C-alpha cells in the first residue's frame, strides 16, 4: 500500500500512461500496473502546508522515490501548497492510497471473507481454490509438488493438479466430458432405436 | 584489470512464474555467453595494490567472487556516493545480517570486522536488520524492487575462474525505490582472493526446465550460428541438414536524434492566461506556428482540471513535432 | 512461434519436393553415355538435338531456342543483393521482396 | 504462366502490407511513436493477426 | 482545444529535445523530426 496526500485535480494523474506534474516528478505508476487506486477527499481533516517537486532533470522511473531536496545550493525545487476548507473544488486535499498486489503460484496471505465447505470427490463439481474458479472432477493425486507449489500446469497451460489450502495435499482435476462417444442409428423414418 | 572469458555463466530466473518440462525462450537482460569480465584483486593490510574501485551498475550486474578466508563482506549501492543521494548497505558479521537504506556519510574505504563502513547516517527509510570457496551474485533493480540472486560452492582452484553452467536462485525482493547507478565492494579487516564483474545486456535466451523448476541448460541465441539455429528450430538437438535462420545477431546500441533548431518560445502565457475569454458562441481560433512547445512551465502555478488527448498519448507528447496547430 | 514453425516446415517440404521432381523426371539412368563424334545415323541428321563442340554452352540448338523463348523477368536467385541501393527508378519489386 | 503466377503471388504478398487491419496506421513506426504502448499493444495485435 | 496535425510537410512546433551527431552505415535507433525507428542510415542519391 502506497499512501500520500495531493490536490483534487491530480487524481486523474495517478493512472498508467498518463502524464502530469505528479506522474512526472513525484510519483509514477508502473506500465503493466495490476492493482487498484483509491482516492478520497479530506478537505477538513488535513490542513496546513505540504510540498511537491516542480523541477527535475529527468523523468522518474516507476515506483521510484526521490527525497533529494535542495538540488544544488539554495535551489529548493520543492514548491509548497496550502490546505484550508475554503479552497476550490479541483484544489482540495485528497488522500490517495494505491494497492499494488499480485497473485502467482505461491501460498496466499490476503484473502476474502468466505467460509470453506466440504470437498466432494469423483464427481463433476464446480470448485473454488484460493480464488481460482473452475469445473471438473477432483480425485486424490499421486503427483508431487514443491514446497511452495500450489498448482501444476500442462503443456497446453491447463491446470491438472492443485494443492488443498486446508489439509495440504495434491488433488487431480479431470474433465467431466470423459471420453468420445459415437451414435449408431438406422434412418429416423425406419426406427428410433 | 585483466579480462577473463566467462563461458555460459550468469543464468538466473528473470521471471517468478512456475514452469515444468518446457522449452521456453524469452527476451530479457542477461549476461552474454563467453564475455570478458574484468578481474580485480584483494588478498591491518594484505599486500600493496589490493583495492577496489567504483564500478558501474548499468541495467544489471554479475558479481562473482573467489574467497579463501571470507575477505569480501558486502556491497554499497548508490548513484552519486554522497549524502546528497540515498544509498543501501548489505554487509554482515557474527550471523548478523544488516540491510538498510539511508543517507550515508561514506568512508574512503570500507573496513568491517573496527566497523568503518560509514561515519554516520540520517533519514533512514528502509531497515530490515534480522540478525577455495566460490560465491557469485546477480543484482537487478526495476520497478522499485532490488532482486538478489546467488549461488555458493566449494572449489579448489589455485588461480583463474572455472568454467561451466551456473543457475542462480532468488531470495529477496526488497522494495528500496532509490536510483542505483554505481556500487562498491565491502571488504573485511583482520587483527588468493579475487572477484570478477560483468554487466547484463538485452539479449534472447532459451532455457530448458527439468520438470521441477530447475534449469537444465541455457542457450544464448546471439553467440554462434549453431545457437541461432537451435533458437530458430526451438530445440536442443539438431538433425543433419540445411536450415534457414532468422535474425538474432545484430542489435542497435546507440541513439541518433535530429530536430530543427527552433529556439524561439511561443506564448502559453498569453493564449492560456489571456485577459478575457469570449463567449461560447463567439469562440476564437488562433494559429500557432514556429516555436517550441514546452508544457512544463505551467507545472509551477496552474493545475489542470482535465487534459485529455484524442489520437495521441499525453506522455508521448513531448517527443512529437507538429506541422500545423490551432 | 508455433504459428511460424509450421510455415517454415511446410515451405521446406515444398522446396524438397520441387528438388525431388527434377531428380525423378530426368535422371532415369545412372550411366552417362558420352556423345558420339558423328551425327548421321544412317541418313538421320541428329545434329540439331545433340550438343556440338563449338559453343560456350553445352546445350543443343533447339534447347537454346527454347531457353530464349521464356523470359525470366522475375528474379530471386540471380540478382545481386547489393544492387538494391539504386535510385527512385530502381525501386523495383524484387528488392522490396 | 507458372512464372507469372509465382511472381504475382509474391508481389501481392508484398503489397498486402499496406493494410492497417483496423489500426490507426498501416506502418508500425508511427504506432510506436504516436502512442504509449498500453494501447499500442492492442494496435500491434491486429496488425500481427 | 488544440487541434494539431502532422504529415509529410515541414514542422513548425516541436518539443524541447537537443539534436545529436548522426552515425552512418550502422544499425542505429533514429528519431527524425518526431518519427522513431530502427535502421541503417546511408547517404542517399534520391531526389525529394
Ligand atoms: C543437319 O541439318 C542442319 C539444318 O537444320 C544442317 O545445317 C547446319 O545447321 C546448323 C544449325 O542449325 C549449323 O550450325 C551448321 O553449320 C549447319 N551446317 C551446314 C553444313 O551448313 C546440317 O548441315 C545438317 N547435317 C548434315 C550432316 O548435313
Ligand atoms: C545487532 C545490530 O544491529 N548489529 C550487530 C552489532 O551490534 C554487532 O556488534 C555485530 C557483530 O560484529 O553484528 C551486527
Ligand atoms: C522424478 C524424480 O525423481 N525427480 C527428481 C526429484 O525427485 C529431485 O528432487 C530433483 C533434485 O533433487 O531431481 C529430479
Ligand atoms: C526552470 C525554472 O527555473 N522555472 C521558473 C520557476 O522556477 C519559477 O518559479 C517561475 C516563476 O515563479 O518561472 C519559471
Ligand atoms: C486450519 O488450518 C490448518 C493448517 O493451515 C489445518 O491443519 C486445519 O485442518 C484447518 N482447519 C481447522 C478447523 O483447524
Ligand atoms: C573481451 O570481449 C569483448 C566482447 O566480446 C571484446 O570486445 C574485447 O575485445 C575482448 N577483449 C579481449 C582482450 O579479448
Ligand atoms: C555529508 O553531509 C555533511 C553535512 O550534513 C557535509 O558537510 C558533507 O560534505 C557530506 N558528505 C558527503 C560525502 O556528501
Ligand atoms: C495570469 O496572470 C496574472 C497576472 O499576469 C496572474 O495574477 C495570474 O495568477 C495568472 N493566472 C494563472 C492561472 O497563472
Amino acid at each position: 500500500a502506497d499512501t500520500f496526500l495531493i490536490r483534487s485535480s491530480e487524481v486523474r494523474q495517478v493512472a498508467p500512461g498518463e502524464t502530469g506534474v505528479i506522474a512526472d516528478y513525484n510519483y509514477k505508476l508502473p506500465d503493466d500496473f495490476t492493482g487498484c487506486v483509491i482516492a478520497w477527499n479530506t478537505a477538513k481533516q488535513d490542513t496546513g502546508n505540504y510540498y511537491y517537486r516542480s523541477h527535475r532533470k529527468t523523468k522518474l522511473k516507476p515506483f521510484e522515490r526521490d527525497l533529494s531536496s535542495d538540488d544544488g545550493n539554495g535551489v529548493y525545487t520543492l514548491s509548497t501548497y496550502d490546505f484550508n476548507p475554503n479552497v476550490p473544488v479541483a484544489y482540495q486535499a485528497t488522500r490517495v492510497v494505491v494497492l499494488s498486489f499480485e497473485l502467482l503460484n505461491a501460498p496466499a496471505t490476503v484473502c476474502g471473507p468466505k467460509l470453506s465447505t466440504q470437498l466432494v470427490k469423483n464427481q463433476c463439481v464446480n470448485f473454488n481454490f484460493n480464488g481460482l474458479k473452475g469445473t471438473g472432477v477432483l480425485t486424490p493425486s499421486l503427483k508431487r509438488f514443491q514446497s511452495f507449489q500450489q498448482f501444476g500446469r500442462d503443456t497446453s497451460d491447463f491446470t491438472d493438479s492443485v494443492r488443498d489450502p486446508q489439509t495440504l495435499e495434491i488433488l487431480d482435476i479431470s474433465p467431466c466430458s470423459f471420453g468420445g462417444v459415437s451414435v449408431i442409428t438406422p434412418g429416423t423414418n425406419a426406427s428410433s432405436e | 584489470m585483466a579480462q577473463v572469458s566467462s563461458s555460459r555463466r550468469g543464468v538466473y530466473y528473470n521471471d517468478d512464474i512456475f514452469r515444468s518440462d518446457v522449452l521456453h525462450l524469452t527476451q530479457d537482460y542477461f549476461l552474454p555467453f563467453d564475455s570478458n569480465l574484468t578481474q580485480y584483486f584483494s588478498l591491518s593490510d594484505r599486500y600493496t595494490y589490493f583495492d577496489n574501485p567504483i564500478l558501474d551498475f548499468g541495467d544489471g550486474v554479475y558479481f562473482a567472487a573467489t574467497e579463501k578466508s571470507n575477505v569480501i563482506r558486502g556491497w554499497i549501492f548508490g548513484s552519486s556516493f554522497d549524502n546528497t543521494t540515498q544509498s543501501a548497505v548489505i554487509v554482515n558479521n557474527s550471523t548478523h545480517i544488516i540491510i538498510r537504506v539511508c543517507n550515508f556519510n561514506l568512508c574512503k574505504e570500507p573496513m568491517y570486522t573496527n566497523s568503518w563502513v560509514y561515519q554516520s547516517a540520517f533519514n533512514c527509510t528502509y531497515d530490515r536488520v534480522e540478525k577455495k570457496d566460490l560465491r557469485e551474485y546477480v543484482f537487478k533493480n526495476r520497478d522499485g524492487f532490488l532482486s538478489v540472486y546467488q549461488t555458493y560452492t566449494a572449489v579448489n582452484l589455485p588461480r583463474g575462474l572455472p568454467q561451466g553452467f551456473s543457475v542462480l536462485r532468488p531470495i529477496l525482493k526488497l522494495p528500496f525505490g532509490i536510483n542505483i547507478t554505481s556500487y562498491r565492494v565491502v571488504m573485511a579487516m583482520f587483527s588468493s582472493a579475487a572477484y570478477y564483474v560483468g554487466n547484463l545486456k538485452y539479449s534472447t535466451f532459451m532455457l530448458s526446465f527439468n520438470e521441477n523448476g530447475t534449469i537444465t541448460d541455457a542457450i544464448d541465441c546471439s553467440q554462434n550460428p549453431l545457437a541461432e539455429l537451435k533458437c530458430t528450430i526451438k530445440n536442443f538437438n539438431v538433425n543433419k541438414g540445411i536450415y534457414q535462420t532468422s535474425n538474432f545477431r545484430v542489435s542497435p546500441t546507440q541513439e541518433v536524434v535530429r530536430f530543427p533548431n527552433i529556439t524561439n518560445r511561443c506564448p502559453f502565457d498569453k493564449v492560456f492566461n489571456a485577459t478575457r475569454f469570449p463567449n461560447v458562441y463567439a469562440w476564437e481560433r488562433t494559429k500557432i506556428s514556429d516555436c517550441v512547445a514546452d508544457y512544463t512551465v505551467l507545472y509551477n502555478s496552474t493545475s489542470f482540471s482535465t487534459f485529455k488527448c484524442y489520437g495521441v498519448s499525453p506522455s508521448k507528447l513531448i517527443d512529437l513535432c507538429f506541422t500545423s496547430v490551432y | 512461434g508455433s504459428f511460424c514453425t509450421q510455415l517454415n516446415r511446410a515451405l521446406t517440404g515444398i522446396a524438397i519436393e520441387q528438388d525431388k521432381n527434377t531428380q525423378e523426371v530426368f535422371a532415369q539412368v545412372k550411366q552417362m553415355y558420352k556423345t558420339p563424334a558423328i551425327k548421321d545415323f544412317g541418313g538421320f541428321n541428329f545434329s540439331q538435338i545433340l550438343p556440338d563442340p563449338s559453343k560456350p554452352t553445352k546445350r543443343s540448338f533447339i534447347e537454346d531456342l527454347l531457353f530464349n523463348k521464356v523470359t525470366l523477368a522475375d528474379a530471386g536467385f540471380m540478382k545481386q543483393y547489393g544492387e538494391c541501393l539504386g535510385d527512385i527508378s530502381a525501386r523495383d519489386l524484387i528488392c522490396a521482396q | 504462366d507458372v512464372v507469372n503466377q509465382n511472381a504475382q503471388a509474391l508481389n501481392t504478398l508484398v503489397k498486402q502490407l499496406s493494410s492497417n487491419f483496423g489500426a490507426i496506421s498501416s506502418v508500425l513506426n508511427d504506432i510506436l511513436s504516436r502512442l504509449d504502448k498500453v494501447e499500442a499493444e492492442v494496435q500491434i495485435d491486429r496488425l500481427i493477426t
